[PDB]
RNA sequence: ACGGAAGGGCACCACCAGGAGUGGAGCCUGCGGCUUAAUUUGACCAACACGGGGAAACUCACCAGGUCCAGACACAAUAAGGAUUGACAGAUUGAGAGCUCUUUCUUGAUUUUGUGGGUGGUGGUGCAUGGCCGUUCUUAGUUGGUGGAGUGAUUUGUCUGCUUAAUUGCGAUAACGAACGAGACCUUAACCUACUAAAUAGUGGUGCUAGCAUUUGCUGGUUAUCCACUUCUUAGAGGGACUAUCGGUUUCAAGCCGAUGGAAGUUUGAGGCAAUAACAGGUCUGUGAUGCCCUUAGACGUUCUGGGCCGCACGCGCGCUACACUGACGGAGCCAGCGAGUCUAACCUUGGCCGAGAGGUCUUGGUAAUCUUGUGAAACUCCGUCGUGCUGGGGAUAGAGCAUUGUAAUUAUUGCUCUUCAACGAGGAAUUCCUAGUAAGCGCAAGUCAUCAGCUUGCGUUGAUUACGUCCCUGCCCUUUGUACACACC
């Protein structure tokens, strides 16, 4: 996809904040729920990135489940440029 | 001429104008493609206009497209037609068929 | 470009889906359960819904 | 909301729940929620095979659960509590034995050999009868059907509902797909909840 | 069919977001920048 | 002594009626004034459907039905012992609501 | 398995006796055919108001066109003097679309270009499949263990006879003992002056209190106006029926037939559930169920505009309205039950006002045994007009206008007003459904639903005639029997 750099860096960020994203499945709405971001470019920067590893994607009733992994952790501190000590919040 | 108004008038009525005189039907909808003058003008007199296409059937006649050469599109084929001040209060898309007569 | 990639989608049978699998068609409407006929038939003891009679 | 429309939605949420925990916790044995509602948080009791890989390292995969249905459904922090507790005896869950024979099917083993495995598991689990049917194209053909049964089955009446335990599971092979039907007929004696007997037993003292 | 022509290495207005990187294009009476 | 309403409605009979039962007990031996519990007529919440995902065979059709059940007992009671009251009922299944 | 073989039993998806019809008319709707750019498509007892399929857009799958990638990602061919993205205005286009061009600005390692590899697909395959439904089959049927018979396939058990709705039982007996199905069960509809409890149900009497009557009575309102109670209502726990009792008749019982009592005596009525084996039955167009094949950037993905699915020499299926007086029309009488309904918001709407109507407007109540709602339903009843005539039956077709829903009503969404006033004079051969609160008539709620019922799912209102049988027709079950059938008499 061609995203911005920023909203990419907004759905990052609350990838790893929280550990967990949860987007319905409508690649048309305005504005994720959790984040401030089209939901187009939050479920496709993780059909990105899970595809990579670093994430495990659940559908589940239209509604993508998306759970960080362990090389998930890292290559987003490596990312985002976080110190080794700033664990996911579902840590 | 319209229900109570000459063509002259008519020709010289705004839509808003002739909306009142309309029936039901269209001022209601008037309740809730203007490059035709780039062809009414634009074009050598004692002539018809270029005809202007679009896809709007449910554009209303009203006295200000008089005149004006319409291809309104039918689902293929934009169909050709001048509109005519009998025309007044219809769609476009009544001028259109959208099929093709049987005959068996 | 997106201006003119959605047309108004507020009623009809293409506004709404069934909430399990995204079907326009023999949706459920009754109680808010919006889901598909066929889904509910699947899941309808989960939901609560039981035959008796 | 309506007391009508609130309990579907209820009802609706725990299904929603349930497939949710059914295709996230397949490998780790998972075999049925429960949606407590107390007027300061909601739990969900989880039953899984597997109580502590659905816990995870220090909770971190139930943490990572909770996080997952507090931002689906819109839940404020704190105010839902997954609990993975037990299964008390997994021989007599159908769902938890449709899952295992789903997993033996695609990891490699004989339709018969599982099926009667999951059979005898079962009957050994002091269930009065047990029932396999594989459906499908067992070896590249007409697509038959198989059943394995032990015990006894009594299908169908009101004591189906009351003591029958019934689950259904696509297993994605190579060709198309197997249907795995699981039936158990839990002993209606040590039913601890609901009539301990069938309808038409009689026992008579002296 | 955006094709982009490569434009090889190389004024200002209202709505000071932008950040003097805005330079304007003339036609011909264009007054409308990049942004707008 | 103020006067509150508890409104209970559930789908499953026997637990709701273990919920109002454990109301009008702890009423009795806390010794309230308390209006008998009421039931509503129970909702049969029915849905017709057509049995077949595709439209072949015999129209046989399928009624669905999820009977909820509300119960209402008011009475008079202070706020230690109304919260306990409401805070003693924690049943599954059962839907509890004080209204002052 | 079949038989234009036999015996026994059985069924209004069979008939007899009948009722209502359908087939004839107009229209509604589905199917075929024809037509078309497309008229998307599945299905041919067990397809054809079926796909919950009442399609203006969407749905949508079809057609004429126009966009976008929502082509992940390891990889190499583009990038640190720009790989890329976007765009005002004008041409262009249906389009106020940067699609593309005129053409120079914006953004900046996100892409773009090719390989590999994915992804989506209402594209194909229902004869590759799962699941689910339908059907065989609404019948009473099905199966081990051990024993008996047979070289064996297989058989007995699972049966002569009675009995039952029943492979239900009495019983008989190379079987014995079991399992599933049936039944039992569960839901519901009947009753209960019994229990518990009710300004979310109701009843009486006190307050206040309009009418009539005036010796205290009739009917009324008093929704924070009191008290008592639960007959009506509600819903928990229970009771109640077990063909009870009495006769008759059964081989010998199982049972059956009468009468009495009973709320209820046909499994008390109606359902839900419902075995073993199957079908190349339907569904890949419910599914982020799915294998294989196909396609994947000029797309079969997706979106947008417009059209189509409805198109009409014609044939068919389900239906609605009728042909009239057992009626139509006008007044007046004024009686249900099942249900549904809006808090992130526009749902069910009382009441006031405006409008001939449809409808509009101002409020209100209701997240609901509370309000809509006593859903003041329709048929029906009474009193009148009509007067037997294509008539004041019928209301098809059509013209004009007024509204509502909707972004949009043209190929008329629907409603309303006036006008037009077709066929149809009870329907051939054929053919359907049905045995009691049933048939039929009658409307109402819900489903779809922004709007749109002539459809369906339920509900109640009025409520017959006929029969209480049979195996003639069409079938089903068991047994015996014949078979040159086993793809099983197509
Ligand atoms: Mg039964
Ligand atoms: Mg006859
Ligand atoms: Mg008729
Ligand atoms: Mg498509
Ligand atoms: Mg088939
Ligand atoms: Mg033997
Ligand atoms: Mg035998
Ligand atoms: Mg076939
Ligand atoms: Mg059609
Ligand atoms: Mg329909
Ligand atoms: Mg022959
Ligand atoms: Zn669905
Ligand atoms: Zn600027």
């Amino acid at each position: 996809m061609l995203m911005p750099k920023e909203d990419r860096n907004k759905i990052h960020q609350y990838l790893f904040q929280e550990g967990v994203v949860v987007a319905k499945k409508d690649f048309n709405q305005a504005k994720h729920e959790e984040i401030d971001t089209k939901n187009l470019y939050v479920i496709k920067a993780l059909q990105s990135l899970t595809s990579k590893g670093y994430v495990k994607t659940q559908f589940s009733w239209q509604y993508y489940y998306y759970t960080l992994t362990e090389e998930g952790v890292e290559y987003l501190r490596e990312y985002l440029n976080l110190p080794e000590h700033i664990v996911p919040g579902t840590y | 001429s319209y229900r109570g108004v000459d063509l002259e008038k008519l020709l010289e009525m705004s839509t808003e104008d002739f909306v009142k005189l309309a029936p039901a039907r269209v001022r209601r909808r008037f309740a809730r493609m203007k490059k035709l003058r780039a062809a009414k003008l634009a074009a050598p007199e004692n002539e018809k206009p270029a005809p202007v296409r679009t896809h709007m059937r449910n554009m209303i006649i009203v006295p200000e497209m008089i005149g004006s050469v319409v291809g309104i599109y039918n689902g293929k084929a934009f169909n050709q037609v001048e509109i005519r001040p009998e025309m007044l209060g219809h769609y476009l898309g009544e001028f259109s068929i959208t099929y093709t007569p049987v005959r068996h | 470009e997106n201006v003119w990639f959605s047309h108004p989608r507020r009623y009809g049978k293409g506004s709404r889906q069934c909430r399990v699998c995204s079907s326009h068609t023999g949706l459920i409407r009754k109680y808010g359960l919006n889901i598909c006929r066929q889904c509910f038939r699947e899941k309808a003891n989960d939901i609560g819904f039981n035959k008796f009679r | 909301i309506s007391k009508k429309r609130k309990l579907v939605a209820d009802g609706v949420f725990y299904a929603e729940l349930n497939e949710f925990f059914t295709r996230e916790l397949a490998e780790e044995g998972y075999s049925g929620v429960e949606v407590r509602v107390t007027p300061t948080k909601t739990e969900v009791i989880i039953r899984a095979t597997r109580t502590q890989d659905v816990l995870g390292e220090n909770g971190r995969r139930i943490n990572e659960l909770t996080l997952l249905v507090q931002k689906r459904f819109k839940y404020a922090p704190g105010t839902i509590v997954l609990y993975a507790e037990r299964v008390q005896d997994r021989g007599l869950s159908a769902v938890a034995q449709a899952e295992s024979m789903k997993f033996k099917l695609l990891n490699g083993l004989a339709i018969r050999r599982a099926a009667y495995g999951v059979v005898r598991y079962v009957m050994e689990s002091g269930a009065k009868g047990c029932e396999v049917v594989v459906s499908g194209k067992l070896r590249a053909a007409r697509a038959k059907a198989m059943k394995f049964a032990d015990g006894f089955l009594i299908h169908s009446g009101q004591p189906v509902n009351d003591f029958i335990d019934t689950a259904t599971r696509h297993v994605l092979m190579r060709q198309g797909v197997l249907g795995i039907k699981v039936k158990i007929m839990r002993d209606p004696a040590k039913s601890r909840t609901g009539p301990k007997a069938l309808p038409d037993a009689v026992t008579i003292i002296e | 069919k955006h094709k982009k022509v490569k434009l090889a290495v190389l004024r200002e207005c209202s709505n000071p977001t932008c950040g003097a990187g805005v330079f304007l294009a003339n036609h011909k009476d264009r007054l409308y920048c990049g942004k707008c | 002594i103020i006067k509150i309403r508890i409104t209970l409605t559930s789908t499953k009979v026997k637990q709701l009626e273990n919920v109002s039962s454990n109301i009008v007990k702890n009423a009795e031996q806390h010794n309230l004034v308390k209006k008998g519990p009421v039931r509503l007529p129970t909702k049969v919440l029915k849905i017709s459907t057509r049995k077949t995902p595709n439209g072949e065979g015999s129209k046989t059709w399928e009624t669905y039905e999820m009977r909820i059940h509300k119960r209402y007992i008011d009475l008079e009671a202070p706020v230690q012992i109304v919260k306990r009251i409401t805070q003693i009922t924690i049943e599954p299944g059962v839907d509890v609501e004080v209204v002052v």
